[PDB]
């Protein structure tokens, strides 16, 4: 029972080239390709789920995971590196907004509060980063959509559409064809899957990869009735049947 | 090589050679045992003199750690001692709670994890040190070995330092001859034997014995050393037995 | 390695390679008239599909006074600004006036130093522009560095060749030069001292301090994308 | 910060190197009158020097500073200085003195020596003026490892060798400087060997009883230069 | 040897094939040519008719192709070493080949050297690691300025070359020992204007013809592009069988530079901005 | 390339006997004991005319009856003067009397091994140690005029006299020679100029040294610049003469 | 050649040794020697003190803790001082919370118990010295031995450090003969000093080079330093 | 880089590769499946020596009167996940009143481990997991850890050096039958599929002391002593 490991574990170069990150966006590659395009009507995001042995679920792995009822997340990398951050930004739109606005907060104000911790996993001592770069999706009454990319040295992107990982740049190669303005959401879908139809070697079943998008209201879900004001949740995820839906009606 | 430098680093082969450089330590000490008789333990051990200016009899090896428990060790004099003084606040602290002796499982539940947490982190010494205890509870006869890597199991009996492998293959020789059940005393005799017969590594030197044991049935199960013509009784047997 | 000790002969091993380092990073200057202020900055990339529309990240603001403008990482800078903000309100409830600049920087730059000083943690990948107003010296202008020493200007540059575009400010500036007279040099100053010649309104970010509203109050303005992209035709790019 | 087997240490055998880089100036302990000089950057262009940090800097009403080195290293000084100047004017109701203040700061600079993960300064300064209800003279100089001494004239700097020696061709004892327009001649003498420019690179500050500072133009610098200009020439 | 030596057989280029260098010849042939075409000229003041002189710069310029060419136009001889083959796998071969060397140049005064490459002569250090070439770099320079060079310098100027300029030994420079340097850049579009004129002289009374329709567009360093986007534009007329040539047959050839002019690719690295 | 708590294979650890020569490097500072009186010397290293050196100070004052000089590194030793004259101060509050000197003296070389484990129950100050040793002398009514020792490796010895520093090796021999227990204090506060005007490295001035003597009649006192140059034309008196 | 396993303390070696430790014993051996023996009713310690010049006074080897106790040790003071004021308070505790005054070997047994709480953790060295503790309770009369290692043991007379083996073997050569002795402890002191004769490379012991101080049944800790040592010499 | 939990040079851990490797210090292999109604685990249990006292030699620990689990690494390694668990489980239902259930408290021990990899005070640990419990909402189930923290169920599955023996052999059985469990109710009747499928598939012979069980029964778990075991293994007295 001593800590004496305070010190950096941070190192600068020369010529800048802080080191102990710059080796760490190989891993974000080396992991799985994922994505995320936006459009007025909705939002979506998509994944691979490679299980590996014959044996495994994927339903007790969460390969995309709920922030919000109006936002969702994806990463590419590392797993337990990303686990334990969903719950340590959940337990933080309370403890700094939700419980003291009474509202749940826009999108970008919670990406303030995960660099705010992703930061200080570097520049503390005694740690490392995590092996994650990770996505956000947008929604508020007061300024709209969006997605937000971001990183483990503790930036932000903003994006239109975007995607990470051992099929990336492909991919950026690819949509900067795809995307246009004029779009609705029921599109989306057929060029995301499209897309990562090709950045593949293995199965293409609806129930070996999840996704999940941003629609609108959606009161089935809220449990209960008789306020007509609340707006519910604008989050969800599909299941394995509305897939493979879109899948035979390619 | 480049990885035996320091706890809690893991090698290609997935250990740390610097606790099995500990057992080397511990290989370089003193013989001792302790049996599972039929309705308590024994201990016995080695004591080795350097000059006659060291005293007899004041300078036991065994400790205490409460009125229920015999416990001893080979190797680090000091290191070994530490944990007893850690035992012997521990367990007060458990009586302390439901009014009740401590049970053995409760030792090493409340040991075996200790030394453990001297393996964990680059800032400390593990514990160089083989270890042995035993007593009653309300359910009946224990014991059990330590090693320094937190690792225990429950025996019949043990040996450590340099008397092992007389000891192990001679028990293996014991076993078979008597398995239907070796009450208290008869085991006092045929321990001491051992020692005798586990000196030829080291008998360029000189050394005097020290043993303790626990009954359910003489002693109520409570600790109690050896102080006596019953030694006595024991190293005259002994000598024949190397005779 | 080890932050806190020096060289064999009275140097760091580690902070002359941070100032140098923040080289690698974007363009911001600023300026000032005896009229207004000017400021500019060239987004590290320009691409088109993602949100450049809306992509407030060069310039910030702190108060309603004041205007900043930033180089370096994108997150040990984007702590400062939520820490100074608090110091400049905190300033306001102790004494109800507004806050001037010189005991901003003076008290603020200080917190740098203390992290080369001890704890063995790293500096900060950060230098900053400054802008504001005071009713006691003017308007005003300012700088900084990951060390702490700040600098008073009339007209400064950073990052890319800011010593050679530093040179591009030094015969056509002006004293009296006004505003409308002193904007067109910034982007002038930028025309020249980039990669790509090829060049579009996306790519860059600007703001504005001037003293428009009378009764002597003033306007933190920021420009949108279609004004300064109609702006830009004014000095007569295409 | 440990010791080497030759009596030194490694980080401190350094440091006082780094003050004998950068500016260089001087103050000296007039007949009745104390002052300083120091350092500027002429060819500093698109620049107000009204704002920028002086090399001067005042403490209290009646004592003032002037380091050297870094720049950083010093601002943090004055305030933490400040302090203990308007705080013992407060628990012990009279001003200071000068030799408290610096006996304090002798000692910092070694409260930040022996300790861990702490570098010490690169910083040297003095200090100069009157004390309260007295007249004479005082001025002390300092350096990292917290030794205070009293030096009638004293400079870290550039080129400073034969400075810390062309005084000793010029002061005298027994004949001190007369007053101010042979004094500050003197605190000009001096400074203007390395300066090898007009008067746009200086600053300089006087102190006299009560709190009577004064700072002069860039102009009345080119009234005196100009006096020695033209006996430069004889 | 005199394999090295100069040649009979002198290479058939010109400083008039070489457009776009207009002030440089200004620029370094009179301490190549004037004193050394007027001595008593020189003398009458006498300064120095200094040592050799050097050129920096990157490739694609033909700093070579001007080095074969001033071999035209001489007076003089113009020896070469085919840069790095003086040294060998031993000791000895090094100095006595430059003694050798400059003995080789004394019995001609009116005649130079040539290098190309100094990128492995450059900035000896040495605990242990290093070579004998470091102990060449030395004598040459030695035999440079000593008792014995100056004689040469009285009757010689020389040139050193490379393309990477700052990795080499500043204990070297002895400014004097190299009284002059000079940039070889890259060019300017309307410089890159000319240069076009020169190579593609294969138009067979065509027309439609607008040269300065492609340094209208290029920001490369090479003047060398120009002939290979140049001679891979007639490949195309090479292979459709029509020896006749356009603008825009040969402006696609760029398409070749499309990938030079757009290989590098990019990083999304936006720690800082 | 060694550290602070660590031996080797001689025993003889690094540092501290590291910090056992950089007083070597110092100045020069001696007192010398006499039963009815104990002196106190120095060399001041002036480097330069113009310098003031009533500011310079490798001479303090305790109490109005005893007194110390540091030698070799006079920074790091302004500190623990400080602690001693709290302890004194302190002890002249629970029992309203001067303390005896051995009662001090081993709490201030019970300081300079804190740098580890120090007296009972004592969090490590003194990342590194006291590069610095002194001399102690004054009166308590047990022994006498018990001068100390102390060096920061944390032991004391009492002497009759002896020296420190640059002339320690050389200088000493002579007073090993030359001190016995009958002679006066003036022959000694005479005595110290016989020797420091061998080691200085330029004739001696007023100002090149002072000197301070010790009783128990009137306790502490320094003397004045022209105070010690009358006693040296007294050395002069037989040194002129002999 | 250059064993690695020689920096800070918990490396182990490829043997099973703390290379620190068996350095520092010899530490000892670089310092004096303090003997010390004991009948079945009276005990002793004994220092030759090593002086530095001509003129110093002496450097000091015993000390006492409290009235029925005290002790001599062997190479550092300062390290071995801390230990002495250390279980000053847990003599006092004892006579303040009990009045049941301090037996001695559970001193020993507390004092094992510190120096492991020494080598175990970064920082910090071992209290490196031997020392030698003394005193009398209810059991009769006690010595012990001390290490840095921690093994302390109960003897009847023993040595330290530097030349020791001559004294040492007076013991072997003796040890049927003392432990007879009761009362009269003047005889009994003189066995050591001529033993201790075996150690003297030619320095021929004074009135003032050596230190003695004993306890007994009766005596409380007294100190024979000074000149009262005439008796003996 | 090769001593602590940086991150690589290229981008893995060498510190962490080692760990799973570390495990390998026994030639052990054990096995879980799904019952019906019920569940099964199992392992080896040697004993190269003697004087033992199997009674006290164990893996297979109890943590509640509803789960389980098991470990194939060093034991001292497992006890302080063995501790661990009990305090884990304690305070979940003092702060909401209801057992511990499986799903969570892997979600939490696989947040645990991650802090171990991100952190360098810690030492991690050279051993994995497979917890096994019924669930009154979720049914029979089971969860695996890495020290890393994947962790992910399984419908069966085994771990020791020997995966690839047998791994192999259940897939293939799967795709003889096709459902996820057996369709089999009593725990007492499936366990015969277990030890009917080791030995024959890649496994050696056993014998009574040679193997241990551990069953989450309906609100309860619990182990099996010798003619418990041995009895259950004359089942195949008919196969
Ligand atoms: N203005 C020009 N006139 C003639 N040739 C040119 C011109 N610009 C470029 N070149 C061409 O450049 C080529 C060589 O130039 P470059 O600098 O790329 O290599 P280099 O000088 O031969 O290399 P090095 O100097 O390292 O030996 C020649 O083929 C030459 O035809």
């Amino acid at each position: 029972m001593t800590d004496r490991y305070s010190f950096s574990l941070t190192t600068f170069s020369p010529s800048g080239k802080l080191g102990q990150i710059d080796y760490a966006l190989t891993a974000v590659k080396q992991g799985v390709t994922s994505l995320g395009i936006k459009a007025t009507n909705g939002v979506v995001i998509a994944t691979e789920k490679k299980s590996s042995s014959p044996l495994a679920m994927s339903e007790t792995l969460s390969k995309v995971s709920l922030l919000t009822p109006d936002i969702g997340a994806v990463y590419s990398g590392m797993g337990p590196d990303y686990r334990v951050l969903v719950d340590k930004s959940r337990k933080v739109a309370h403890t700094s907004y939700k419980r003291i606005y009474g509202e749940y907060p826009p999108t970008k104000l919670l990406v303030s509060e995960v660099a705010k911790i992703m930061q200080e996993a570097t520049q503390s001592g005694g740690v490392r980063p995590f092996g994650v770069s990770l996505l956000i999706a947008g929604h508020d009454e007061f300024n709209g959509f969006s997605l937000y990319q971001v990183d483990p040295s503790g930036s932000y992107f903003p994006w239109k559409a975007t995607a990470i990982g051992k099929g990336s740049v492909a991919a950026k190669t690819f949509l900067e064809k795809r995307w246009n303005d004029e779009l609705e959401l029921e599109d989306a879908i057929h060029i995301a899957l499209l897309t990562l139809k090709e950045s593949v070697e293995g199965e293409f079943n609806g129930d070996t990869i999840e996704l999940a998008i941003i629609g609108d209201e959606n009161p089935d879900l809220l449990g209960y009735t008789g306020i007509p004001t609340d707006k519910g949740p604008r989050f969800r995820k599909l299941t394995s049947q509305e897939i493979n839906d879109r899948l035979e009606a390619l | 090589t480049g990885y035996d430098l320091s706890n809690s680093v893991f090698s290609p082969d997935g250990r740390n050679f610097q606790v099995e450089y500990a057992v080397k330590a511990v290989e370089n000490g003193t013989t001792s045992i302790g049996i599972k008789c039929n309705d308590g333990v024994v201990f016995a051990v080695e004591k080795l003199i350097t000059s006659k200016l060291l005293v007899p009899q004041k300078n036991v090896k065994i400790q205490v750690v409460d009125r229920h428990i015999g416990c001893v060790y080979s190797g680090l004099i000091p290191d070994g001692r530490h944990l007893v003084n850690r035992g012997r606040e521990e367990a007060a602290s458990f009586k302390k709670l439901y009014k009740t002796p401590i049970p053995i499982p409760a030792f090493a539940d409340r040991l075996g994890q200790y030394v453990q947490a001297h393996t964990l982190y680059n800032s400390v010494r593990p514990f160089g040190v083989s270890t042995i205890f035993g007593g009653v509870d309300k359910n009946g006869a224990h014991l059990y070995m330590l090693e320094p890597s937190g690792s225990y199991w429950g025996y019949k009996g043990a040996a450590t330092g340099k008397g092992r492998q007389s000891a192990k293959a001679e028990l293996e020789k014991l076993v078979d001859h008597h398995p239907e059940g070796l009450s208290a005393r008869e085991a006092v005799k045929q321990a001491a034997k051992i020692i005798y017969l586990a000196h030829e590594d080291n008998k360029e030197k000189d050394f005097e014995l020290e043993i303790s044991w626990c009954s359910l049935s003489e002693t109520n199960g409570l600790h109690k050393f050896v102080k006596g013509d019953l030694l006595q009784e024991a190293i005259d047997f002994a000598q024949k037995e190397i005779n | 390695s080890r932050t806190t000790i020096f060289s064999p002969e009275g140097r760091l091993y580690q902070v002359e390679y941070a100032l140098e380092s923040i080289s690698h990073a974007g363009t911001a200057i600023g300026i000032m008239a005896s009229d207004g202020i000017v400021l500019a900055a060239e987004r590290k990339v320009t691409s088109t599909l993602l949100e450049q529309d809306t992509s407030t990240e060069k310039l910030y603001k702190l108060n309603d006074k004041i205007a900043v403008a930033v180089a370096g990482l994108t997150a040990d800078a984007e702590i400062l600004i939520n820490t100074a903000r608090i110091h400049a309100q905190n300033y306001l409830k102790t004494y109800n006036e507004d806050i001037p600049v010189e005991i901003l920087v003076r008290r603020l730059s200080d917190i740098k130093q203390g992290y080369t000083q001890h704890g063995g943690l790293r500096p900060f990948g950060v230098s900053f522009i400054y802008a504001g107003y005071d009713d006691r010296y003017g308007y005003q202008l300012y700088t900084s560095n990951p060390s702490g020493n700040y600098t008073g200007w009339k007209a400064i540059s950073v990052g890319a060749n800011t010593s050679a575009a530093q040179t591009l400010l030094q015969m056509d500036y002006k004293d009296d030069m006004k505003v409308d007279d002193a904007i067109e040099l910034a982007l002038k100053t930028l025309s020249k001292t980039t990669d790509s010649s090829a060049l579009t309104y996306d790519r860059l970010e600007f703001a504005t301090i001037r003293k428009g509203a009378n009764d002597g109050e003033v306007y933190q303005k920021i420009f949108k994308p279609q004004e300064i992209k109609d702006i830009l035709v004014k000095t007569g790019i295409t | 910060s440990i010791f080497s087997p030759d009596g030194h240490i490694f980080q401190v055998e350094y440091a006082l190197e780094a003050v004998k880089r950068g500016t260089c100036a001087v103050g000296v302990k007039g007949k009745n009158c104390v002052v300083l000089g120091c350092e500027r950057r002429s060819t500093l262009k698109l620049q107000d020097t009204r704002i920028t940090p002086s090399k001067v800097s005042k403490i209290d009403s009646h004592v003032v500073l002037s380091f050297s080195g870094l720049n950083a290293d010093s601002r943090i000084l004055i305030e933490k200085a400040r302090v203990e100047a308007q705080s013992h004017r407060l628990t012990l109701e009279d001003p200071v003195t000068v030799e408290y203040l610096t006996r304090y700061v002798a000692g910092v600079q070694q409260r930040y020596t022996q300790s861990g993960g702490v570098r010490p300064f690169g910083v040297s300064t003095l200090i100069a003026g009157f004390d309260p209800r007295d007249d004479e003279p005082k001025l002390y100089q300092t350096e990292p490892s917290g030794i205070y001494s009293s030096w009638s004239a004293q400079t870290i700097g550039r080129n400073s060798k034969t400075v810390r020696e062309f005084l000793e061709k010029n002061y005298d004892r027994k004949e001190p400087p007369a007053t101010v327009e042979e004094c500050v001649k003197l605190t000009v003498r001096s400074l203007l060997e390395v300066v090898q420019t007009g008067a746009k690179n200086i600053e300089i500050t006087v102190v006299k009883p009560d709190s009577d500072i004064v700072a002069l133009s860039s102009e009345e610098i080119n009234q005196y230069v100009t006096q020695i200009e033209q006996e430069k020439q004889e | 040897l005199v394999s090295l030596m100069m040649v009979e057989k002198v290479p058939d280029s010109t400083y008039d094939m070489v457009g776009g260098l207009t002030k440089q010849i200004k620029e370094i042939k009179e301490v190549i040519e004037l004193p050394v075409k007027h001595p008593e000229l020189f003398e009458s003041l006498g300064i120095a008719q200094p040592k050799g002189v050097i050129l920096y710069g990157p490739p694609g310029t033909g700093k070579t192709l001007l080095a074969r060419a001033v071999a035209h136009h001489t007076d003089c001889k113009f020896i070469r070493v085919s840069g790095a083959e003086l040294v060998q796998k031993y000791i000895g071969e090094g100095s006595r080949m430059v003694r050798e060397l400059f003995v080789m140049a004394r019995e001609h005064a009116p005649s130079i050297i040539f290098m190309d490459e100094i990128d492995s002569i450059g900035s000896t250090r040495v605990e242990g690691s290093g070579g004998g070439d470091s102990e060449v770099q030395r004598t040459m320079l030695e035999l440079l300025n000593q008792l014995d060079g100056f004689e040469t310098s009285k009757n010689i100027k020389i040139i050193m070359a490379t393309n990477r300029l700052d990795i080499l030994d500043p204990a070297l420079l002895r400014p004097g020992r190299i009284d002059r340097k000079i940039e070889f850049p890259p060019p300017s579009v309307a410089a890159r204007a000319e240069i076009l004129r020169i190579h593609s002289r294969k138009m067979n009374l065509t027309r439609g013809i607008n040269l300065r329709k492609v340094a209208e567009k290029m920001n490369g360093c090479s003047g060398a592009d120009v002939k290979g986007v140049c001679t891979e534009a007639g490949m195309y007329a090479l292979r459709e069988r029509r020896i006749h040539v356009t603008q825009e047959d040969f402006e696609l050839a760029v398409g070749k530079v499309m990938n030079k002019n757009q290989e590098t690719a990019i990083s999304v690295a936006k720690l800082f901005k | 390339d060694r550290g602070v708590s660590t031996f080797s294979p001689e025993g003889r650890l690094f540092q501290v006997e590291y910090s056992l020569e950089a007083i070597k490097l110092g100045s020069t500072a001696i007192g010398i004991a006499t039963k009815e009186g104990v002196v106190l010397g120095v060399e001041k290293r002036a480097t330069s005319p113009l310098l003031e050196s009533d500011s310079i100070e490798k001479i303090v004052e305790i109490d109005r009856h005893i007194g110390c000089a540091m030698s070799g590194l006079t920074a790091d030793a302004r500190s623990m003067i400080e602690h001693a004259r709290t302890a004194a101060v302190t002890h002249n509050l629970y029992y309203d009397e001067d303390i005896n000197v051995e009662s001090l003296t081993q709490s201030v070389c019970d300081l300079a091994l804190r740098f580890g484990e120090g007296a009972s129950g004592e969090e490590r100050l003194m990342s590194r140690p006291f590069g610095v040793a002194l001399l102690i002398a004054g009166h308590d009514a047990d022994d006498g005029y018990q001068l100390f020792h102390a060096e920061p490796s944390g032991t004391f010895y009492r002497y009759n006299a002896k020296a420190i520093g640059s002339g320690s090796e050389g200088a000493q021999a002579e007073l090993l020679n030359e001190w016995h227990s009958s002679l006066t204090l003036k022959e000694a506060e005479l005595l110290v100029l016989k020797i420091l005007k061998q080691v200085m490295e330029e004739k001696l001035d007023e100002n090149n040294a002072q000197l301070s003597c010790i009783t128990k009649q009137d306790g502490f006192k320094i003397y004045d610049n022209e105070k010690t140059a009358e006693l040296i034309k007294e050395l002069k008196e037989k040194e002129a003469a002999e | 050649f250059r064993n690695n396993y020689d920096g800070d303390t918990v490396t182990f070696s490829p043997t099973g040794r703390l290379f620190q430790v068996e350095y520092a014993l010899e530490a000892i051996k670089q310092g004096s020697v303090t003997v010390g023996l004991r009948s079945n009713t009276h005990a002793v310690l004994v220092a030759l003190k090593r002086n530095a010049d001509e003129l110093s006074s002496y450097q000091k080897k015993i000390i006492k803790c409290d009235e029925h106790m005290g002790l001599s040790l062997a190479g550092l003071a300062p390290d071995a001082r801390v230990l002495s004021n250390y279980l000053r308070q847990q003599c006092n505790y004892s006579s303040l919370v009990f009045n049941r005054k301090l037996a001695v070997e559970r001193a020993g047994h507390l004092l094992c118990d510190k120096a492991q709480k020494n080598t175990q953790s970064y920082g910090g060295r071992p209290y490196g010295v031997g020392l030698l503790i003394i005193g009398y309770d209810k059991s009769g009369a006690h010595l012990l031995e001390f290490q840095p290692s921690g093994n302390v043991t109960e003897l009847y007379g023993t040595a330290i450090g530097a030349r020791s083996q001559g004294a040492k073997t007076y013991l072997e050569r003796t040890l049927d003969t003392f432990i007879k002795i009761d009362g009269n402890p003047d005889e009994l002191i003189k066995a050591g000093v001529e033993a201790i004769s075996q150690s003297l490379r030619d320095e021929s012991l004074t009135v003032d080079n050596l230190s003695i101080a004993i306890v007994g049944k009766d005596t409380p800790f007294t100190i024979y330093d000074g000149e009262a040592v005439a008796k003996y010499i | 880089d090769r001593h602590i939990t940086i991150f690589s040079p290229e981008g893995r851990l060498y510190q962490v590769e080692y760990a799973f490797k570390a495990t390998n210090q026994t030639n052990i292999n054990s096995l879980a499946v799904r019952g019906k109604d019920c569940t099964v685990v199992i392992s080896q249990k040697k004993v190269p020596d003697k004087l033992l006292d199997p009674t006290t030699v164990s893996y297979i620990f109890c943590i509640s009167r509803t789960i389980g689990m098991v470990v194939n690494g060093p034991i001292p390694d497992a006890r302080n996940a063995a501790l661990r668990a009990k305090a884990e489980a304690a305070e979940f239902r003092y702060k909401y009143g209801y057992d511990m259930p499986c799903d969570v408290l892997a979600k939490r021990m696989a947040n645990l481990s991650q802090i171990y990899t991100q952190r360098a005070y810690m030492r991690p640990l050279g051993v994995i997991l497979t917890f096994v419990s019924v669930d009154e909402e979720l049914g029979p189930s089971i969860y695996k850890t890495d020290p890393a923290g994947y962790y992910v169920g399984y419908k069966a599955t085994a771990t020791g050096p020997k995966q690839q023996e047998i791994t192999t052999n259940l897939e293939n059985h799967f795709k003889k039958s096709k459902i996820d469990h057996i369709n089999e109710e009593s725990w007492e009747k499936v366990v015969e599929f277990a030890i009917t499928h080791m030995i024959d598939a890649l496994g050696t012979e056993f014998s009574k002391n040679d193997l241990e069980v551990g069953v989450a029964t309906k609100d309860k778990f619990f182990t099996l002593s010798a003619e418990n075991i041995e009895e259950r293994l004359v089942a195949i007295a008919e196969q």
